[PDB]
RNA sequence: CUUGAGUCUCGUAGAGGGGGGUAGAAUUCCAGGUGUAGCGGUGAAAUGCGUAGAGAUCUGGAGGAAUACCGGUGGCGAAGGCGGCCCCCUGGACGAAGACUGACGCUCAGGUGCGAAAGCGUGGGGAGCAAACAGGAUUAGAUACCCUGGUAGUCCACGCCGUAAACGAUGUCGACUUGGAGGUUGUGCCGGCGUGGCUUCCGGAGCUAACGCGUUAAGUCGACCGCCUGGGGAGUACGGCCGCAAGGUUAAAACUCAAAUGAAUUGACGGGGGCCCGCACAAGCGGUGGAGCAUGUGGUUUAAUUCGAUGCAACGCGA
RNA sequence: GCGGGGUGGAGCAGCCUGGUAGCUCGUCGGGCUCAUAACCCGAAGGUCGUCGGUUCAAAUCCGGCCCCCGCAACCA
RNA sequence: GCCCGGAUAGCUCAGGGUAGAGCAGGGGAUUGAAAAUCCCCGUGUCCUUGGUUCGAUUCCGAGUCCGGGCACCA
RNA sequence: AAAAUGUUCUAA
RNA sequence: UGAGCCUUGAUGUGUAGGAUAGGUGGGAGGCUUUGAAGUGUGGACGCCAGUCUGCAUGGAGCCGACCUUGAAAUACCACC
């Protein structure tokens, strides 16, 4: 509906999947797309390409809204951690402030036991 | 091989057209080491194609060939027990050889009377993107584009 | 790793600066080290092994 | 008597200990806003969450636990151990000058105290993690590894337990015996010259079965203590003491074997690491396995179906 | 006295609803392997406890007998 | 008996102007087998009939069967 | 990713 | 914030075609400088084929029936 032109991209990129959501500067989500929904499942859900595809099909999800000043707020140690920004730029968004908001505990809670593979 | 000292082998051109590509075609269609029979079959099929196409006797062959060449192949690579088939580009000589082999094996998998008729039909059908060799090209392209994520 | 793109700064070098900043801040190293719990004896042994190898 | 031991004076560093308070990040939950079809997980999946609106993003709130960076083969402590910041109480160590007591020392069976984690009792607390447990996979099976959850427990107060590869596998105290490179703490004189404490690596003599140790000795000695006497049986049984219990501690014998063992050497092997090669893969072409026949073999049969070869490297082999 | 059952070598379906005998393991033959197990590809294997009857046709439906599981056996 | 629903493929379900969306099955591909995923293929009077307009499942009429609610249930 | 085993004595 | 009602403004591109045309219609001329074919800007919908546009500049045109549709052009105009 209402154009915004000053949104923000949240890229939750983990080791298994990439979730990219274009929201407003108030945090209100406008659109979202995942590597698992772009058309990938399994070893392909976690490929830097899948995150690129998810970002490029999330960009065209938010077309009725504003486009001018998307900014990236990537989070998580995902394989699709920079290809998402590539796709966002290729879609036609100028990135003003690109930042990392990965949650780092300052100690925090005990992590799960290590996998014995 | 490990040494990788292989070079290139010169193939004498086709006597009737002076083309190394058509010589390679005659040579691929060979069975049990018979240059003369394969050459006769290729010549007859090309004459039929030229008569029914009106382009040329070598340009029409290249037109049919262009519509069946693959622009990308896929090479297997196991990672964790499962396969990770990675797409790779195909060198021009390899894509020529692949298209030519596909055309020959598609012509062999037909039901016409003689091999010359089978091959002429196959090239005519490939020039229109309707033969089974073109179907194999399309399947290879689609399956190499499906797992494009692995093309690092 | 908060960086604002400079006035008329090209995009590619901007996220090159972003990658350099996050590498300097060690975000990915911290996340990798916090994925699983390392027993204190294991952490001490790893530190000792790193010290011995470096020396 | 002062040189061992200790006291006093000033100063220094330190995750040394006990108590109280507080801060930020993060994980969980609760509510509310936006938003839509997947999240999550794996080697791949599925269980599990999700159209009752999840995941994602933003706002407010609750609670528990641990303190990223600093951070360092750094520091402190007898050992176990100790890591945000602040305050209160408190132990020890070290240094520079002196003054003081004047052998007041060292070790120590029994004794006493401290003593990781797990565990136990009572009362709280419970975010995350996670024995037991359930489910999904994997597998021939999988009472496991992997995944999804998850209770004791992990946290606090008090009281038990008193064991660990509680290890430097090296008891404590004192003296003596070439060096090198550091780290961390004081200190004098004048950026250098000296001087103490603790600590890391290398290495000389010497020692050791060797590996190695080597002024922080496993070198040369002295004092005292603990401990060993082949491998199993067995740190077990019985008895004693201790414990709420789990169990701890002290601790045999019959029987049985001719070994068990430590270090190092040469090979071999590794689902250890490298650097290479081979129709070994990859790229291709043609076959075998199907049919009929030939031939050899096994088996069966026969009076005999001669004997031998019989993984690769026997089977159109001796022939 | 009442109910259920008997089907390849083993354990279970097919019986209600007469014409259509299946699943897993096991066995045999060939593969992989230095061999065995696992695994892979093929095959054989039960005329249905027995007898009688109906029906064109019975494992099936109905009766007798045999064997085996249960259930019941109470008031004195 | 009335009211509310329908009848679409080997199977589950949409949609006056097109017969389709997916799942099974076969095949190609990788691959030791099983995989996920990739690609190709079909599976119809859209229950029968009558009116409709330039045709009809699509608007309606008469029925058959397949599910709920209610009523008589002596 | 899964990948179990190798009768007794003798070692020429 | 639905539900229902009354009115306005357009919506409903089988198949032809100039035409994002369902039926019906008094009936085939109004509109126009009471600033008009050509417009820049802005908005609505769109299976994006084609319609509406607030105003500017611009200047005064636009033109129905006639031909391929099963139907006829919103030139004036009425009921779903
Ligand atoms: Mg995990
Ligand atoms: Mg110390
Ligand atoms: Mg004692
Ligand atoms: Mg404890
Ligand atoms: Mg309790
Ligand atoms: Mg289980
Ligand atoms: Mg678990
Ligand atoms: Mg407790
Ligand atoms: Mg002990
Ligand atoms: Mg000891
Ligand atoms: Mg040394
Ligand atoms: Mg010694
Ligand atoms: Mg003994
Ligand atoms: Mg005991
Ligand atoms: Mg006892
Ligand atoms: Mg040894
Ligand atoms: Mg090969
Ligand atoms: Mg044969
Ligand atoms: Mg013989
Ligand atoms: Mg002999
Ligand atoms: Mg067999
Ligand atoms: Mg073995
Ligand atoms: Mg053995």
């Amino acid at each position: 509906r209402k154009q915004v032109s000053d949104g923000v991209a949240h890229i939750h990129a983990s080791f298994n999947n990439t979730i990219v959501t274009i929201t407003d500067r108030q945090g209100n989500a406008l659109g979202w797309a995942t590597a698992g929904g772009s058309g990938f499942r399994g070893s392909r859900k976690s490929t830097p390409f899948a995150a690129q595809v998810a970002a490029e099909r999330c960009a065209d999800a938010v077309k009725e809204y504003g486009i001018k000043n998307l900014e990236v707020m990537v989070k998580g140690p995902g394989p699709g951690r920079e290809s998402t920004i590539r796709a966002l730029n290729a879609a036609g968004f100028r990135i003003t402030n690109i930042t990392d908001v990965t949650p780092i505990p300052h100690x925090g809670c005990r992590p799960p036991k290590k996998r014995r593979v | 091989p490990r040494r990788r000292v292989i070079g290139q082998r010169k193939i004498l051109p086709d006597p009737k057209f002076g083309s190394e590509l058509l010589a390679k075609f005659v040579n691929i269609l060979m069975v049990d080491g018979k240059k003369s029979t394969a050459e006769s079959i290729v010549y007859s099929a090309l004459e039929t194609l030229a008569q029914r196409s009106g382009k040329s006797e070598l340009e029409a062959f290249e037109v049919a060939l262009e519509n069946v060449r693959p622009t990308v192949e896929v090479k297997s690579r196991r990672v964790g027990g499962s396969t990770y088939q990675v797409p790779v580009e195909v060198r021009p000589v390899r894509r020529n050889a692949l298209a030519m082999r596909w055309i020959v094996e598609a012509a062999r998998k037909r039901g016409d009377k003689s091999m010359a008729l089978r091959l002429a039909n196959e090239l005519s059908d490939a020039a229109e993107n309707k033969g089974t060799a073109v179907k194999k090209r399309e399947d290879v392209h689609r399956m190499a584009e499906a797992n494009k994520a692995f093309a690092h | 790793p908060v960086i604002k793109v400079r006035e008329n700064e090209p995009f590619d070098v901007a996220l090159r600066r972003f990658k350099r900043s996050c590498e300097k801040a060690g975000v990915l190293a911290e996340v990798r080290r916090r994925e699983f719990y390392e027993k204190p004896t294991t952490e001490r042994k790893r530190a000792k092994a790193s010290a011995v190898k470096r020396h």
